[PDB]
């Protein structure tokens, strides 16, 4: 999370962290049920068998509300390619369920129609993240948010340099210099309505971090509810 | 009508059926009276900040 402030207690609830065998926290999710959780597809290759964490605001103190918990399915969207990144999201069924406490709870899933009407169309959105905070600098020890604002489609595919499918979208910064960065994919974006938060998109790409021109791709997850329900039932 | 103006006056969803609008909220919540807020049914509702 480059720039950006400091996501404070119970501010970002729905915010997950997958962890690896060494138990460093590589990738983003977001909660969306006290069973599962919403991550980016090409996150579940950094690592050949992690963990997911919630609950951690800060990676080195100790708090009291954090909780491990084991992945008992992992569903990967087939259509997924590294090669394009696209459908870049899986949907992560835990083992034990997740218990809603200060700093842990879920995230609102809006309705497709509805909330590219009114969520996507507002003026920005929030992710949050451990990730690296400088491009070059290291992965981050506590977690932030930072507000992005939307980025206008047309001009969204003409600063890319890559063929933005219309299963992702654009949010950030042209010249400042905040947007997510390393370990940040997976993570949750999401865009609030009446103090109600909805998950409006996934971490998973960009080129490079803050670099001017360009911008942070979003998996487009308005353009995934209906998979992303029949996944809560498992397939 | 007009889910156009302030969201149909709606807490969250909205939906114009036909000549009128029609709210509606995420799991978790339940469509007061008025047929346009939104009430939760736990201590932690989905898309609440837990402060
Ligand atoms: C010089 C360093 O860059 C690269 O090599 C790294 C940097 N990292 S990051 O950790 O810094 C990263 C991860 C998630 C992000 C999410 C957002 Cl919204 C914004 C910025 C992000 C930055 C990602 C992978 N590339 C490298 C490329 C590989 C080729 N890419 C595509 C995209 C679409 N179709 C075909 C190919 C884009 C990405
Ligand atoms: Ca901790």
């Amino acid at each position: 999370i480059v720039g950006g402030q400091e996501c404070k207690d119970g501010e970002c609830p729905w915010q997950a962290l997958l962890i690896n065998e060494e138990n460093e926290g590589f990738c983003g999710g977001t909660i969306l049920s006290e069973f599962y959780i919403l991550t980016a597809a090409h996150c579940l290759y950094q690592a050949k068998r992690f963990k997911v964490r919630v609950g951690d605001r800060n990676t080195e103190q100790e708090e009291g509300g954090e909780a491990v918990h084991e992945v008992e399915v992992v569903i990967k969207h087939n259509r997924f390619t590294k090669e394009t990144y696209d459908f870049d999201i899986a949907v992560l069924r835990l083992k034990t369920p997740i218990t809603f406490r200060m700093n842990v709870a879920p995230a609102c899933l809006p309705e497709r129609d509805w909330a590219e009407s009114t969520l996507m169309t507002q003026k920005t959105g929030i992710v949050s993240g451990f990730g690296r905070t400088h491009e070059k600098g290291r992965q981050s020890t506590r977690l932030k948010m930072l507000e992005v604002p939307y980025v206008d489609r047309n001009s969204c595919k003409l600063s890319s340099s890559f063929i933005i499918t219309q299963n992702m979208f654009c949010a950030g910064y042209d010249t400042k210099q905040e947007d997510a960065c390393q370990g940040d994919s997976g993570g949750p974006h999401v865009t609030r309505f009446k103090d109600t938060y909805f998950v409006t998109g996934i971490v998973s790409w960009g080129e490079g971090c803050a670099r001017k021109g360009k911008y942070g791709i979003y998996t487009k997850v308005t353009a995934f509810l209906k998979w992303i329900d029949r996944s809560m039932k498992t397939r | 009508k007009l889910c156009s103006l302030d969201n149909g006056d709606c807490d969250q969803f909205c939906h114009e059926e036909q000549n009128s609008v029609v709210c509606s909220c995420a799991r978790g919540y339940t469509l007061a009276d008025n047929g346009k807020a939104c009430i939760p049914t736990g201590p932690y509702p989905c898309g609440k900040q837990t402060l």
